[PDB]
C-alpha cells in the first residue's frame, strides 16, 4: 500500500546498507553518489588534479538495483547561486558531474534541494541537463516551512517574529514556483515536500494542492512517542499524511532512529497504520481510481455513433436509472387519475435510447405505477438499433415501438405525453441536448412532460499546475500549436484546488414554449478568491430537475451519491494567472453556434485579461 | 589507514592524532591513529595504537590525555579511549543523536562537556560522563559550519554557519545566543591570551580579527584564493595564527594579520594542523593528499 | 506456440460456435457479422423497408469476447466495384454498414476480400472509414494464386495456359500493391494471404518478403492424408509454414472436415506438430527475437556518454573478446622474439577503454602469448574511467595506467607498440573510428600496429513496405516532415527481402601512412537485380581486419557465429521505386565532413532518379 | 508629408461629399456605411421586416476609391456589451452586418469605439468576424482621456474629483489594453487615439509608447484661434504632434468649422506647416528612415 524509501548522507558500504534498509522494509534508498564531504576542485591547480577514482563503482549493484531502488542525492556542499564566482563556477561543474552520473547509473529519480529564494543558475545548469541526451525525474527538496521561520527563538538580538505575514508564511511556495516556471514547467521536475515538527497555517498547506507533489519527506524528529514507546504522530501531521495518501506519494524516512529501543521498521509501520486506516473509500470512489486526473476529449455523441461496450459501461449506473424511474413514475400518477387507471394509456417516447435502459426504467416505471403506457424508443445510431430490436421482437414485444432515427427528423405517428432523454455531458447542454429536443418538442402534447425538465451548468475556477502541464503536453502536429488549450477535456480532477464556489452558468428548461428559441448564451460571473493562488482553468459540473423534486447532479456540494456516469469537465487557459488573496476572479462564457455546430469561447476579465479562448469555434466545435 | 586525512591533534606528551576517512572507493568509513613518532606518520605499521570505524571522521579533538571525541558522517558523536598502555583504542560511547553528518566538535573548559555542530542544523551539548546530550538548540537556519570552545569558560563558545550567522554563546542566558556582526564564516578560533578575542575565516579566503565587546571587525586580511578551512594559534604567549586553505595552501600570521610564512608543499587540500608542545616552532599539517608534513617556523 | 484460428461461414449459434472451437483449440474465430446470405437494400423501396433486427445482437458476447475472439468478415454479395452503378451504390453502403457494425462491437480485425485487379472504389470506402470515428485491423484476403490461374483445364474451348508468364503469375501481389497504395500504405491494412493445393514459382512467393502478412489462410482440401489417416501437408507446404512462423502470422483453417474419421483439432495438431519440429534458433537468434525490425536512431559516441547499463550489455560477446584476445596474442607473437621474451616489454594503449573489456582481453593476451606489456586505458567517457579507477587499484594495479581523456587531445608519455580500439559501428565508420584513431596515431611507434587494421562497410538493396511504413511512421514536431527518411537506422532487418548481393562501400586501414589524409568518400554501387520487386533502402553491414587473419563480421554470408554486438544499419529512400526483372539499381554514397560533424549523403541514380538524401547534413550528423 | 483624412458623420451625397474633402485637401475619408441614426431590428417583428434597402449602393464609387479613400465607422447605437440582453443580441448582428459590409467594398480600415472599461462581447464578434473570410484594419478609437475624467464641473451634487490617481488617470490604455489581449493582439486592430482639449500628465501620454497607433484624432474644438483669426494649437499639443510625427500616424480631422471666417483647410494646413517646421533630423536619423523597427535576425560573420 505505502510504497516508502529511506534517506541516508552516509552509507559505509552500498550493498550492506542496500540489504539493511530492505530488510528494514523500503522500497528504495535515497543516497549520494559521490561523498557528501568529497569537495571537488575543476579549475584551480593542484587540488584538480586530485588522482581518481572520484566515487565509487557503478559495478558495485545491478543494473535492475539502479534502476529502481537508488535515488540520487546532490552533494550538500554544491551551491550554483553562490555569491562567490569562484564557488559558482566550480558548483556549476560539480553539479553537471553528479547528474550526469546519475544518469549514466539510470537513476530513476534525483534529489535537488531550494534552500533560498534565488535557484537561478541552478534552475539553469538543470534546465540544461534535461535538454542533453530520458524519463529520469528530478525531486526537488522543498521545506513546507523555511528552516529559518522555525528556528528557536535563542537569539537574544534577533528575536523570531510574532506578527503574521500571510505571504510571508508561504515563501517556499515561491521557492518551488520559480524554480520550475524557470525551468518552463519540465515534467520531468517535481517537489519532494519536507515536513517538520511544527506545521504552518492550513493556508499554506492548501497552497500545495495541485503542484507535482512525488514524494513527501519525514524527520523521525517529529515523531512524538506513545505510552508503549512507539514512535507515532500528532493528530494534525496525521491529517496531512491521509491528504497525502489521497495523491499516492511516496514517503521518505530521514534522520536517525530516536526511538532506539524500538526499530526502525517502527517508523514505517506508523506509516503502514495510517495507510488502512485511511477512511474507507465513498461510492463515486472506487470509480476513477484509474481515471485521476486522466484527459478524455470529449466526443460529438450527434456526430459519431457510440461503441457497443460504451454504452454497456453506463447502462450499470445504479442512482441514474433509479432516479429516471421514479422522475417517471411519479409523473404518471400526476398525469392519470386512479378512476382513468385502464381508460387512460399514456404515450411514452425515449429519444436518444441506445440498448434502452430508459425503455426498461419506463416499463419498472409504469408496473409500479399501476398505469398503462405505450412506448416509442428512438435511436439513431443504427447499430444500437440492432440491440433494441432483438430486444424488441425477443421480450418487449410490441408495446414498444423501436424508430430508427434522429429525433430531429423523426416524424411521429402520434404526439408524446411525456418526452424521456438522457442527452447531458457533464456540462449539460455541451452534448447538444437543447437543439436534440428543440427539434423533437414538435411531437410532445401541447401539455405534455419533457425528462428531464430543466438542467444548468455550474463552473469553478481551479488551481493545478499537474493538469495545466498535462493539457500543455497535448500538442499535436498539423494544428494550431495551442489548440489543446482552447477545448474542454472530461477528468476525474483529483490533484487540484477549487478556489471559489461552483456558480450556475448556463440553464435551459423543456419544453421551451419561447417563440423565438435561442440556445445561445453569454454569461459574466465573478468567484471571490481568498487565497493566493494560480488559475489555471475552471472546472465545470451540471444539476438536471427530472421531474418536481427527482434530481441528477454532479456538482461536489450536492452531488448524487455512487452515480459514476459523469466525470467533471475541464476548461482550460492558455497562460496561467496569478490571485492574490482578496482578489474577484471575473469568468466570461458563450455558447455559440450556426446551423451545422455548437462551441464554447471564453475568457478571464479579472483581474487580467485572458485571450478570448476557441474563437469561432477554430479549435473545437460539436457537430449538429 | 584511508587517504583522506581530516584532523591533526598533538597532545602534551607530543604523540601525533590522526584521524582520516575513505571519501571514495568502495567503502566510505575512517580510522583513528596515534602516532608516538610524529615522523612515522602516516605509516601505518610504525604506528603505536589504531582503529577502525563504522563511518569516516569529520571532526576530532583529544579529551585531556586518552580520550578521543569524534564527529561521525553517520550523525553519531563517539568517544574513544586509549587503552591496554595506549596500544588499543576502544569506543566509550556512540551516541546517534544528530539526524545528519556531524561537521564539528570542540571540548569545553572542564573538559567534562563538550558541543557538537551538524548539518542538520543543530547545535548539542554533551556530557561526556554521562554520554548523554544535555541541551539541543536550533539557533541557525542552515548547516552548523563550526563549534569553539571558549577556552577558560564551560558556559561560553561560537558557532558559524551556512545562514551567514556568527553567534556567541553563553548557557547562562535564556536565550543564550547572540548574533555579532559578509561572506559565509567557515571557521573559528578564540585567542588563547585575550578572552573577547577571536578570529574567522570566510569562503572567499578572508581571516578576520574581531573584539565581542565592539563587534566590530578590528582587521581583515585576503590570506588565501580560496575557503578557509581551519585557524590555529601557535602555543607561543605571543602566537602565531596558523590558516588553513582550500588553495591547498598554509600561511602563518602575527598579531597583524600580515604573512610571515607560507607552504605550497600539500598538492590538495589542507584540513588541519597543531603545534608541536615539545618545539613551538614546529607545525605539522595534514591534506588529502596523504601527506603529513612538518613546518619550521621562523 | 502456434497463435490460430477458424474461420466460419455458417454460424447457427455464436455461443455454441465459439465454444466448439474453443473446445477444437483455437484461439480466435473469423465470421460473418450479417448472414452471409441476407442481402440488404438502401434504395429501393420496398425491399429497403425490411423489417429489422438486421442481424444479431451485441448482447450475445461479452465486450472482452468481442474484443479478443471474433474477427469479423464482409458479408460475399457486396462489390463495391461492381460494373452495375446500381450494385456499385448499394455496395458501398452495405460496407459502410458492416464496417461500422465491426467498429461498433470492437472487433480486434476484419476481413476483407481482393478477387480481382480493380478493387478503387473498394478501398475510396475503405479509406474513408479509416479515417472516420480506431485500432482496429483490417486484414486484405489474398490469393497466393489467383482461382482463374489454378482452375481445373476441363473447359474444352478455354485451355488453362502452358507458358509462363513472370509477371503474370504475380498478379495477385500486385492487387494488394495497388490496393495499399491507394489506401496510402495505413498500417491499419495488413494481409491475410490464402494458400492452395498448387504452389506456384518460388518468385512468386518471395514477391511477398517484406509485406505485412498478419494471418495465413490454410483450407482442409489442401492437406494430403498419411497411412494412419492423419491430415499433413507435402514438404513445400511445409517449407511454406516454416518461412511462415519466422513471421509469427496467426494461421487460419478454413473449410469443413474432409477427415471427418479425424477430428478438427487433428489439422490444428499438424501445425502444432511443425511449430515445435522448427529447425532449432541459432546463437544470434534468440538475441533480437523482441527487436526484430525495432528502428533505433545510432547516437553518437563521441558526442555522447554511453550509460552503465548499455556497456554492460555488450561487455558480454563471447566471440567479439575472444577474436580480439587472439588479435592481440598473435601480434605479440609477431613482434617479440621469444628470445627477447623478458627484455621486451610491449607498450599498449586501449584507445576507448569503457569499463575495460580489451583491457582485461589484452591482459589475458598477454598471459597465453608469455609476453610482457605495458597497459594505458584511454577513455573519455569519465563515468566509465570512474569504473576503470575502482578495477585498476582493486585489481590490474600499475600495470594499466588509466588516462581520462579524448585520444585526440591526449598527449601521451610514450608511444604505443599497439593501439587497440573497438570504436567500429554497424557501418563499420559510422561512429568515426576514422577520425579518432586519426588523431591518435600520432603516438603509434612508426612500425606500430593498429587493432584493428582495417574495415569495410557493405551495402544491399532491400524491399521492405513494413520497415518503410515504420520509418514513415517516424514524423516528429518542428523538424522536416521527411526528416525520417534521412537518417540511418539500427535495426535487426527481420521481415524484408535482399534484392542483390552486398558490396563493398568504404574502406579504412589504419595506420593511414598518407600525407594528406581525407576522410571523405565518394562511392558508385551497381546491383544487378533479377527479380520484380519495390525498393524501401539499403542495408549496411561491415567486416573488419583485427589481425592478420583474425576478423569480425556482420555481412550475413560471413557473419561471425553468435555475436550479437551489431545489429545491421537501413538507409531509407523517400519514395520506394519499382524494380522490373533484370534492371540494375544504381546506388550513390558521399561520406561527408566539416570540421564539426560528419555525414552520409545518398542517391539512387537507376532505375530511376531519388533525390539526395541528407544533403549538407541537413537531418542528421554525426559530431566531432 | 502629412497624410492625413477628414472625419464626418454626415454625408448626404457620398461624390458631392468626397469631392468637397478632396477639394479641402484631405487624403481620405471617414464616414458611417449605414445612416448614423438608421437603427435596424434583427428579431422582433415587425420592425425586423422594414422593407429594404438597408443603405446605399457600391455602385456609388469606384472599387479605387472604397478601397483607398474610405475608411467605414461603426454606427454610434451599436452596443455589444449593453446590459440589456435584447440590445445586446440586436447589436451582435448589426455590427456583423456592419463589418461584413465594410469587407465587401474592400475599405482599407474601420472604425469601432472604445467609450467604457467593458468591451468584452465587442471584441468576441470582432475576432470572429477576423477569423471569417483579409488584410484589412480595425482602428480602435480610444480617448486619450475618458470623457468622464474631463467633464466641466457643473454638477453641483457630483464634484469632479482633485486628488490625482495615476493610475486612475491611464484607465483608456487598460481599455485599449484588455480589448488587444481579449484579441489575441490580432495585427489588424491598432489604434486611433483621440485628443482632448486638455491633456494629461505626461505619464498618461507615455503610456502609449509602443503601442499601434494608426491615427490620431483631432477635435476642431481643440484649436486655439491666433490674432489674425487662423486655428492653432498650444504648445502643449505640439510637442505631442511632434511626437506623433516620429510615428508617422494618419491625423483625422473631426467636428464642424468654428473659424467660419476661415476655412478647413486651415485647420490642415496648421498641421502641414508643423510637419515641415519639424526640428530637422539628426546624422544618425536619415539612416534607419526604412529600417525603423525592422527586425533582423544577426548572422554569424565566424
Ligand atoms: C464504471 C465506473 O465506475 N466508471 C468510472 C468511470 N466514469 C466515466 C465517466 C465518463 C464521462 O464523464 N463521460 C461523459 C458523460 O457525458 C457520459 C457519456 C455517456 C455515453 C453513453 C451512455 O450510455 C447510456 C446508455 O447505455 C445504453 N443505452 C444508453 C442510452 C451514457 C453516458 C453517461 N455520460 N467517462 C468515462 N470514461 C470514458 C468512457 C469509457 C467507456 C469509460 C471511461 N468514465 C467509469
Ligand atoms: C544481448 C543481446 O543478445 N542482444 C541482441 C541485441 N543487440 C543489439 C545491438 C545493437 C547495436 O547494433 N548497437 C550499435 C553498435 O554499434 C553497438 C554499440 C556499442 C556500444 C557500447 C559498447 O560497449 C563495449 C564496452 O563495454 C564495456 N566497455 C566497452 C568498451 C559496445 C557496442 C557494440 N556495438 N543495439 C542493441 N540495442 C541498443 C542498446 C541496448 C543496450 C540493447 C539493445 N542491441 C542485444
Ligand atoms: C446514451 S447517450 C445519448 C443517446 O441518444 C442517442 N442520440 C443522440 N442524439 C440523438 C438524436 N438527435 N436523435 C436520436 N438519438 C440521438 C445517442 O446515439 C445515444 O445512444
Ligand atoms: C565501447 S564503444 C567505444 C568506447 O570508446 C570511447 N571513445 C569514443 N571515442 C573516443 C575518443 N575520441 N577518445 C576516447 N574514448 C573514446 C567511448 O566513450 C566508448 O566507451
Amino acid at each position: 500500500r505505502v510504497s516508502s524509501g529511506r534517506d541516508l548522507n552516509c552509507v559505509p558500504e552500498i550493498a550492506d546498507t542496500l540489504g539493511a534498509v530492505a530488510k528494514q522494509g523500503f522500497d528504495f534508498l535515497c543516497m549520494p553518489v559521490f561523498h557528501p564531504r568529497f569537495k571537488r576542485e575543476f579549475i584551480q591547480e593542484p587540488a584538480k588534479n586530485r588522482p581518481g577514482p572520484q566515487t565509487r563503482s557503478d559495478l558495485l549493484l545491478s543494473g535492475r538495483d539502479w534502476n529502481t531502488l537508488i535515488v540520487g542525492k546532490l552533494s550538500p556542499w554544491i551551491r550554483p547561486d553562490s555569491k562567490v564566482e569562484k564557488i559558482r563556477r566550480n558548483s556549476e561543474a560539480a553539479m553537471l558531474q553528479e547528474l550526469n552520473f546519475g544518469a549514466y547509473l539510470g537513476l530513476p529519480a534525483f534529489l535537488l534541494p531550494l534552500n533560498q529564494e534565488d535557484n537561478t543558475n541552478l534552475a539553469r545548469v538543470l534546465t540544461n541537463h534535461i535538454h542533453t541526451g530520458h524519463s529520469s525525474m528530478f525531486w526537488m527538496r522543498v521545506p513546507l516551512v523555511a528552516p529559518e521561520d522555525l528556528r528557536d527563538d535563542i537569539i537574544e538580538n534577533a528575536p523570531t517574529t510574532h506578527t503574521e505575514e500571510y505571504s510571508g508564511e508561504e515563501k517556499t511556495w515561491m521557492w518551488w514556483h520559480n524554480f520550475r516556471t524557470l525551468c518552463d514547467y519540465s515534467k520531468r521536475i517535481a517537489v519532494a515536500l519536507e515536513i517538520g515538527a511544527d506545521l504552518p497555517s492550513n493556508h499554506v498547506i492548501d497552497r500545495w494542492l495541485g503542484e507535482p507533489i512525488k514524494a513527501a519527506i519525514l524527520p523521525t524528529s517529529i515523531f512524538l512517542t506513545n505510552k508503549k514507546g512507539f514512535p507515532v504522530l500528532s493528530k494534525m501531521h496525521q491529517r496531512l499524511i491521509f491528504r497525502l495518501l489521497k495523491l499516492e506519494v511516496q514517503f521518505i524516512i530521514t534522520g536517525t532512529n530516536h526511538h532506539s529501543e524500538k526499530e526502525f521498521c517502527s517508523y514505517l509501520q506508523y506509516l503502514e497504520y495510517l495507510s488502512q486506516n485511511r477512511p474507507p473509500p465513498n461510492a463515486y470512489e472506487l470509480f476513477a481510481k484509474g481515471y485521476e486526473d486522466y484527459l478524455q476529449s470529449p466526443l460529438q455523441p450527434l456526430m459519431d455513433n457510440l461503441e457497443s461496450q460504451t454504452y454497456e459501461v453506463f447502462e450499470k449506473d445504479p442512482i441514474k436509472y433509479s432516479q429516471y424511474q421514479q422522475a417517471i413514475y411519479k409523473c404518471l400518477l400526476d398525469r392519470v387519475p386512479e378512476e382513468e387507471k385502464d381508460t387512460n394509456v399514456q404515450v411514452l417516447m425515449v429519444l436518444g435510447a441506445g440498448r434502452g435502459p430508459l425503455v426498461n426504467a419506463s416499463l419498472r416505471a409504469a408496473k409500479q405505477a399501476d398505469r398503462r403506457i405505450k412506448l416509442y424508443a428512438v435511436e439513431k445510431n443504427p447499430n444500437a438499433v440492432v440491440t433494441l430490436e432483438n430486444w424488441q421482437f425477443e421480450e418487449w414485444g410490441s408495446q414498444v415501438t423501436v424508430v430508427s432515427s434522429d429525433m430531429r427528423e423523426w416524424v411521429a405517428p402520434e404526439k408524446a405525453d411525456i418526452i424521456v432523454s438522457e442527452l447531458l455531458g457533464s456540462f449539460a447542454d455541451n452534448e447538444l441536448s437543447p437543439e436534440c429536443l428543440d427539434g423533437a418538442q414538435h411531437f410532445l402534447k401541447d401539455d405534455g412532460v419533457s425528462i428531464p425538465g430543466e438542467y444548468t451548468s455550474f463552473l469553478a475556477p481551479i488551481s493545478s499546475s499537474k493538469l495545466y502541464n498535462e493539457v500543455r503536453a497535448c500538442r499535436e502536429k498539423d494544428r494550431d500549436p495551442e489548440a489543446q488549450f482552447e477545448m474542454p477535456y472530461v477528468v476525474r480532477l483529483h490533484n487540484f484546488h477549487q478556489l471559489s464556489a461552483p456558480q450556475p452558468c448556463f440553464t435551459f428548461s423543456h419544453p421551451n414554449r419561447d417563440p423565438m428559441i435561442d440556445n445561445n448564451r453569454y454569461c459574466t460571473l465573478e468567484f471571490p478568491v481568498e487565497v493566493n493562488t494560480v488559475l489555471h482553468g475552471f472546472a465545470g459540473y451540471f444539476e438536471t430537475v427530472l421531474y418536481q423534486d427527482i434530481t441528477l447532479s454532479i456538482r461536489p456540494e450536492t452531488h448524487s451519491p455512487g452515480m459514476f456516469s459523469w466525470f467533471p469537465i475541464l476548461f482550460p487557459i492558455k497562460q496561467p494567472i496569478t490571485v492574490r488573496e482578496g482578489q474577484t476572479i471575473c469568468v466570461r462564457f458563450w455558447r455559440c453556434s450556426n446551423s451545422k455546430k455548437v462551441w464554447y469561447e471564453w475568457a478571464v476579465t479579472a483581474p487580467v485579461c485572458s485571450a478570448i479562448h476557441n474563437p469561432t469555434g477554430r479549435s473545437y466545435t460539436i457537430g449538429l | 589507514m584511508e587517504r583522506q586525512l581530516e584532523a591533526a591533534r598533538y597532545r602534551s606528551d607530543g604523540a601525533l592524532l590522526l584521524g582520516a576517512s575513505s571519501l571514495s572507493g568502495r567503502c566510505w568509513a575512517g580510522s583513528l591513529w596515534l602516532f608516538k613518532d610524529p615522523c612515522a606518520a602516516p605509516n601505518e605499521g610504525f604506528c603505536s595504537a589504531g582503529v577502525q570505524t563504522e563511518a569516516g571522521v569529520a571532526d576530532l579533538t583529544w579529551v585531556g590525555e586518552r580520550g578521543i571525541l569524534v564527529a561521525s558522517d553517520s550523525g553519531a558523536v563517539e568517544l574513544w579511549e586509549l587503552d591496554e598502555n595506549e596500544t588499543l583504542i576502544v569506543s566509550k560511547f556512540c551516541k546517534y543523536e544528530h539526524d545528519d553528518i556531524v561537521s564539528t566538535v570542540s571540548v569545553l573548559s572542564s573538559g567534562t562537556q563538550a558541543v557538537s555542530g551538524s548539518k542538520d542544523i543543530c547545535i548539542k551539548v554533551w556530557d561526556l560522563a554521562q554520554q548523554v546530550v544535555l541541551s539541543s538548540y536550533r539557533a541557525h537556519a542552515a548547516q552548523v559550519t563550526c563549534v569553539a570552545a571558549s577556552p577558560h569558560k564551560d558556559s561560553v563558545f561560537l558557532s558559524c554557519s551556512e545562514d551567514n550567522r556568527i553567534l556567541l554563546w553563553d548557557t547562562r542566558c535564556p536565550k543564550p545566543a547572540s548574533q555579532i556582526g559578509g561572506y559565509l564564516p567557515t571557521s573559528l578560533a578564540w585567542h588563547p591570551q585575550q578572552s573577547e578575542v577571536f578570529v574567522f575565516g570566510d569562503e572567499n579566503g578572508t581571516v578576520s580579527l574581531v573584539d565581542t565587546k565592539s563587534t566590530s571587525c578590528v582587521l581583515s586580511s585576503a590570506v588565501h584564493s580560496q575557503c578557509v578551512t581551519g585557524l590555529v594559534f601557535s602555543p607561543h604567549s605571543v602566537p602565531f595564527l596558523a590558516s588553513l586553505s582550500e588553495d591547498c595552501s598554509l600561511a602563518v600570521l602575527d598579531s597583524s594579520l600580515s604573512e610571515l610564512f607560507r607552504s605550497q608543499a600539500h598538492r590538495d587540500f589542507v584540513r588541519d594542523a597543531t603545534w608541536s608542545p615539545l618545539n613551538h616552532s614546529l607545525l605539522t599539517t595534514v591534506g588529502w593528499d596523504h601527506q603529513v608534513v612538518h613546518h619550521v617556523v621562523p
